[PDB]
């Protein structure tokens, strides 16, 4: 009966930092430690991948048909994401994360998730990208959950940490300079999730009915841009009251909207894209859209860049249509291609098809 | 009763 | 100097080649390692696997002075660590080494810059030993080096001159001999002069000592 | 360039309570108590003198050496000599054991000592007598194992077996032997030992010997000094110490220093801001120094820590085996000593002695001002230089007994308060040196002191103790330490660092013991912690809760409290912290405040569903270690009302039935941990 | 056996180590010298173990006290 009693270690744990030194400087502020310099080598590292992919933009985006490589998984490319600087693409399905390699060409790892049968990996996210990266993996029912020593040699799979967000399926949005991440879905609900102090922050209501399909957010000018599934597209800013949060409510489309996605320049433009396959650049100032393009008939998923203004389609009837965000034709690359991604730097185009397969294109 | 005398 | 960072640049990238690897050469490498300055963490613990193993001569000699040279970067606990680590080295090459030149140069280069090291129990247990070794010469630099360290580790080092000093003056009144005694004067020189707070209360003895020489009927 | 862009970003999921495990460091088998604290009850002084005749062993120099305890035997006519040298010997040993029986035997017969023995071991009963034995006008003990006394008319010298003195004599004794051939009586007395356990199937490791000599050597017949010169040693060292300086040839280097200047030197032994006692002080730290770094550490608190009677023999021991190599002596003990008469902190004694009574001329004619020696400020000056490269487990430093030493006065106590807690702090092995060295009860005592400045020092120091050994709850209890910490967590202008490190004593003081945790409630805690629960300091929030949550830990009487003061009301702000710790110490104390009800009324029944309901509302959180915690919380919860869940869990095969569904949710977390913890605590109600 | 050479290890140490080339004859004394030395300094033997050991190995001078008592300096014993 008194043995139901559990003691968790935590007082036990607290204690420890009595045990431990105080008085002297930490290893981090030491500039002739290890691991210091080798955080300044990653740092280092980045700055080149920065300028390098930068000098790619400059030359002025030719064609793209170049294949890196064609591996195959064992169950279907769900979500596809680029770590920003070292090659480690990470392709997970309904439970498992596949981290595959394209300068080698080999399997690196392959977790469990650990959700159910019913469940599905819906978005996913590279946290601490400059160094020490984790892995964000938000799964559809409303679980969260963030994993290192993800691509190690010495090392196997580590879950950090994990908690249930919310309760389309569930959509994210990583803020590395700000530390917060913003969870939505089916719910009418986003959530702002502090990572430094581990609350949730704020709940915006949507004032919407159908599920967020997608979420892209900006520092700086606060702005939490969120795509609806009856096909709306609505703009936040998190510093008024809840009642006010509405900046924007323009309507333009008429299905799931697949990407709503925000550019990070002081020139902000919202590129949405519906199932119906038509773009509208909107901006935040304004009440109606600035272009329009017609791209795709029967679209499945899309993908958009960066820093470049690439946008890369899909298509039902086997396509991968790369067009510019000006609307002009570079590529029809002919073969539910349901997962693309771009690199945050580099102008490489992942693809995934519904059979169980993974590319990686590249311009030259 | 310590072994050495302190004066506190 | 308009690409000094160049020069650099392949110099050490022509040093990291040969030091990681015929016998002259190696003498040279270091030589110029120490000599002008750089943009210097491994290669200073590379030369702590040289003088240990090395059967020449010449490259125990150099890479005692290279290492010496290396370690200006001398708070932070991993520089500390690392000087600690070398210095430790390289006392007992200065103490241990059978060719004595080895054990002057060695010791010669353990300059004002070291002295919170030297002023730890375990290094000064080994420059105590250097002040009795076989060489006279070898002798006098480390009752330098020991005096000067009697500010920082007094504790240690003020007993232990002490004693020295007693033998000093045993050497000049009982040793009837003019080597021994001249000898002892000079070393009394460089003890007054180096650790001068341990002497003022004993300066009436060593005066009266030192002025009984002076009337007594070797130049 | 692109580094500044690097440099300045968080770094999400990185910190202790992610990169370590969620759990408590094992405790190391902490082995520096003294079990056994044995006591020098009495002490029987047999003195073989027979003032006046020589016996017919040693042929005796014209000059010769006669002190005896410091008095000429042949001066005062043959009695009354005796009686003194008696008395004098008395007076030596009550300087180092005033509270013991002393018992003379004079010139003895065997019967005599026979009835001196068997009355002692009678009266103490299995605490420990010392037999000293001084047998100078008397024959050399002899190879068969025998030792001389007298015939009743002092006629003849009778012979007393080694075997009957050790028979008469108990297991629990110590043994001085001041003879010529003394070696042989400790041989001898290991034979007989080793001869009794042969003949017990059908007193060795108790009995401890002290000898002035190997079996083959004789003791010195010089005339400046005692004949006495062994028992002069062990029981009044600074005299001989100080006379045999004057004999050496390091008297060159003070001049103006003859024997006639040491007779008049100034103090006392006991006050350490004399001349005298200057140097007994700083004796008593070179002696103790020595031993700690010669020595095994088990054999060091046998002999040095143990009894003081005995520690203070080998203390003075130590210079005896100085003093008597110098005269072809080797003193013996019977727990073996490895040679310590060239050890290095010999060189500081002699150079302490040297500056201490080069003053002596100046102190006695001019009356000069006694300056006080730099020995104690340049030790703890070279045990800093050893902290700043002292980080690891190299050689330990020599001068740890020393700044023990340093903590007895005032005059160096503050920067040795500091040293010693910069030590402490490198790791919790220098913890276990500091506690096996014996600064324990020295620490433990300075918190009857009110020196104010000593406040954040003993903190810090006591915090690291208590981190390492957290069974020292028991004594800081007993000695009313566990105000002296509740008075500085009660103080506003303490710094809040400090502060954070008393809020953890008293939590560790109040852990799981009642003695402790009524001793602070009556201490007023739960009024103090409350004070500063809101602080602008996370970690004072932090232990500040937990100690609240310790205090009310199967403690009724501190619930009670807890209820007047409304504690519950004012750590529900807690539960919207921030800091994802204080969060979960909040979670804590709230859980253990719920755990201890003892089935009362509608006023404790109420209390408690609003801890529910307000734990309850942190199910949606983000640190899967607060809802570890969360669940252990509601686990206690459970326990206390299990006939209720039992209703709420048969039925789905109105506050029950909502931490029941609390439960359900944490037991399908993402968070693998916490799903277990949940799982448990929901199937131990199935 | 009787006095302390704590201080002249430097003066002993270099002049025996030089013996053990120049002459094979005094070989055996000198070590049996050597031992003894090491006996009685101990732990301060540390120091000259490596340099020592080179001119062992050159001659393979094969000492029983001094391999004993050496290998009870490195791991951490003396009788």
């Amino acid at each position: 009966f008194i043995s139901a009693t559990v003691q968790t270690g935590f007082c036990d744990w607290s204690a420890r930092y009595f045990a431990q030194p105080v008085m002297k400087i930490p290893e981090e502020h030491d500039l002739e430690s290890q691991i210091r310099k080798e955080r300044e080598w990653r740092f280092l590292r980045n700055s080149r991948v920065r300028r390098q992919a930068q000098q790619v933009i400059q030359k002025g985006i030719t064609r793209l048909d170049d294949q890196i490589f064609l591996n195959r998984n064992p169950g279907v490319p769900s979500v596809v994401k680029f770590h920003p600087f070292t090659p480690c693409i990470a392709v997970a399905d309904k439970d498992s994360i596949c981290f595959w390699d394209w300068e080698k060409g080999e399997k690196l790892d392959y977790f469990h998730n650990g959700n159910p049968r019913y469940t599905r990996v819906t978005a996913m996210e590279y946290l601490n990208g400059q160094d020490c990266s984790l892995l964000l993996t938000a799964t559809d029912d409303g679980a969260i959950r963030v994993w290192k020593n993800f691509a190690d040699l010495e090392k196997n799979p580590e879950m950090v940490t994990a908690w249930q967000g919310l309760s389309a399926g569930m959509v994210v949005d990583w803020e590395q300079e700000t530390g917060l991440l913003m969870s939505s879905g089916d719910v009418r609900i986003v959530r702002i999730w502090d990572t430094d102090r581990e609350m949730k922050v704020q709940d915006i209501p949507t004032g919407a009915d159908s599920c967020v399909t997608s979420l892209s957010c900006d520092s700086h000018r606060s702005l939490i841009v969120a795509g609806l599934g009856d096909g709306s597209i609505r703009v936040y800013d998190r510093r008024m009251a809840l009642s006010e949060c509405r900046v924007m409510t323009y309507r333009e489309h008429t299905a799931w909207v697949v990407k709503a996605s925000l550019q990070k320049r002081p020139d902000g433009h919202i590129v949405s894209v519906s199932v119906n396959g038509d773009v509208r650049i909107f901006d935040p100032r304004m009440p109606e859209s600035v272009n329009v393009l017609q791209i795709v008939k029967g679209l499945t998923a899309l993908d958009i860049h960066p820093q470049a203004d690439l946008i890369a389609c899909g298509s039902v009837n086997q396509f991968t249509a790369i067009y510019n965000s000006s609307g002009e034709l570079i590529n029809n690359i002919k073969y539910a291609i349901s997962c693309l991604a771009f690199h945050p730097h580099w102008p490489h185009l992942a693809v995934g098809s519904n059979d169980y397969y993974i590319s990686v294109y590249s311009v030259e | 009763e310590s072994q050495f005398e302190m004066d506190i | 100097p308009q690409l000094k960072k160049d020069i650099q640049d392949g110099l050490l990238k022509m040093l990291s080649l040969v030091l990681m690897x015929x016998v002259g050469s190696i003498t040279l490498a270091l030589r110029t390692l120490g000599s002008f300055e750089f943009e210097l963490t491994q290669f200073v613990r590379h030369c702590a696997d040289h003088f240990l193993n090395s059967e020449h001569k010449e490259i125990r000699m150099e890479a005692a002075r290279t290492c010496s040279r290396l370690l200006t970067p001398s708070v932070s606990q991993t520089a500390v660590q690392v000087v600690a680590d070398v210095l430790s080295k390289l006392l007992v090459v200065g103490i241990t080494d059978p060719d004595p030149d080895i054990r002057y140069c060695v010791l010669a280069s353990l300059d004002e810059r070291f002295d919170a090291h030297l002023a730890q129990a375990e290094n000064l247990q080994a420059l105590f030993v250097a002040l009795n070794d076989q060489v006279f010469e070898i002798r006098e630099l480390a009752i330098c080096t020991v005096g000067r360290l009697s500010s920082m580790n007094p504790a240690f080092v003020m007993p232990f001159l002490r004693k020295m000093l007693i033998q000093i003056l045993t050497e000049l009144e009982h040793s009837g001999i003019g080597r021994i005694k001249e000898q002892s004067a000079r070393m009394l020189g460089h003890l007054v002069s180096n650790a001068p707070r341990l002497i003022r209360p004993y300066m009436e003895p060593i005066l009266k000592a030192l002025i009984l020489k002076l009337k007594d009927p070797n130049p | 360039e692109a580094d500044l862009t690097d440099w300045n970003l968080p770094l999400a999921f990185m910190k202790k309570r992610h990169c370590e495990k969620i759990e408590g460091s094992k405790s190391l088998a902490q082995s520096w108590r003294m079990k056994d604290r044995m006591k020098t009850v009495s002490v029987a002084l047999v003195l073989c003198l027979n003032v006046g005749v020589d016996p017919p062993d040693v042929v005796k120099t014209t000059p010769c050496a006669r002190l005896e305890c410091w008095i000429d035997p042949l001066s005062m006519g043959p009695q009354k000599a005796l009686e003194t040298i008696g008395a004098n010997l008395q007076k030596q040993y009550e300087n180092w054991q005033p509270r013991a029986r002393y018992k003379q035997s004079l010139d003895p017969t065997v019967d005599e000592v026979k009835k001196l023995c068997t009355s002692l071991r009678r009266n103490a009963k299995e605490e420990r007598v010392l037999f000293h034995y001084n047998g100078h006008g008397v024959p050399r003990p002899t190879v068969n194992g025998e030792v001389w006394v007298f015939n009743k008319n002092y006629t003849q010298y009778i012979p007393l077996s080694i075997y009957d003195l050790q028979t008469w004599m108990g297991s629990p004794s110590i043994f001085v032997y001041d003879c010529s051939n003394a070696g042989l009586i400790v041989k001898s007395f290991k034979q007989f030992a080793l001869q009794r356990e042969q003949e017990l199937e059908v007193s060795m490791k108790n009995c401890i010997q002290l000898a002035a000599c190997e079996a083959t050597e004789l003791l010195p017949m010089i005339p400046d000094l005692p004949a006495d010169l062994f028992t002069s040693c062990l029981t009044t060292p600074i005299k001989i110490a100080l006379r045999w300086f004057c004999m050496q040839k390091c008297v060159s280097l003070v001049p103006g220093v003859t024997l006639d200047l040491i007779e008049k030197i100034p103090g006392r032994l006991n006050d350490r801001r004399t001349p005298l006692g200057e140097l007994n002080w700083i004796f008593t730290a070179i002696t103790d120094t020595i031993a700690w770094n010669v020595l095994p550490r088990d054999l060091f608190q046998k002999l040095f820590r143990q009894d003081l009677l005995v520690a203070s023999l080998f203390r003075n021991f130590l210079l005896a085996e100085r003093i008597m190599r110098s005269y072809n002596c080797t003193p013996v003990s019977s727990p073996r000593l490895p040679p310590t008469y060239m050890h290095a902190m010999w060189q500081a004694w002699d150079l302490a002695v040297d500056i201490c009574l080069s003053q002596l001329p100046t102190i006695i004619e001019e009356g000069t001002a006694f300056r006080h020696s730099p020995f104690f400020a340049e030790q703890l000056t070279a045990f800093q230089v050893w902290l700043t490269m002292g980080v690891e487990n190299r050689n330990p430093p020599e001068q740890l007994p020393i700044v023990l030493q340093v903590l007895l006065s005032q005059v160096h106590r503050l920067r040795a308060l500091d040293l010693l807690g910069r030590f402490l702090d490198l790791g919790p092995w220098a913890v276990s040196l500091a506690l096996s060295v014996g600064i324990f009860p020295y620490v433990l005592k300075l918190l009857q002191s009110s020196a104010r400045e000593l406040r954040p020092l003993l903190v810090f120091i006591w915090a690291k103790i208590l981190a390492v050994d957290s069974s020292c709850q028991a004594d800081l209890v007993k000695d009313n330490g566990h105000k002296y910490f509740l008075s500085v967590l009660a103080d506003p202008y303490m710094p809040a660092e400090h502060r954070t490190m008393t809020a953890f004593i008293l939590a560790v003081i109040v852990n799981s013991y009642h003695t402790g945790q009524e001793a602070c409630l009556q201490g007023n805690l739960i009024a103090i912690c409350l004070e500063q629960l809101n602080d602008p300091h996370p970690l004072l929030r932090q232990w500040v809760a937990i100690c609240l949550g310790r205090i009310w830990q199967n403690f009724d009487s501190a619930r009670w409290c807890g209820v007047r003061d409304s504690a519950h009301e004012k750590l529900y702000s807690l539960l919207s912290d921030p800091i994802p710790e204080v969060r979960c110490a909040a979670v804590f104390a709230l859980g253990t405040f719920v755990g201890n009800s003892a089935e009362r009324t509608d006023h404790s029944t109420t209390i408690d569903h609003n801890v529910a309901m307000m734990l309850a509302q942190l199910v949606s959180d983000g640190s899967p270690m607060v809802r570890k915690e969360l669940v252990v919380a509601l686990s206690h919860l459970v326990v206390q009302y299990e006939s209720n869940f039992c209703t709420v869990a048969l039925q789905f095969i109105s506050v029950y039935t909502q931490i029941w569904r609390v439960l359900l949710h944490l037991a399908a977390d993402p968070y693998p941990e916490v799903s277990d913890v949940a799982m448990k605590v929901l199937n131990s109600i199935a | 056996e009787s006095l302390d050479f704590t201080d002249y290890a430097s003066r002993i140490i270099h002049p025996i180590v030089r013996t053990l080339d120049q002459s094979p004859e005094l070989r055996s004394t000198a070590m049996d010298t050597l031992s003894s030395l090491v006996f009685q300094l101990g732990k301060k033997y540390q120091i000259f173990i490596p340099m020592v050991n080179k001119v062992l190995v050159r001659h393979r001078i094969n000492h029983q006290r001094y391999d004993v008592l050496i290998c009870r300096i490195v791991k951490g014993y003396t009788l």
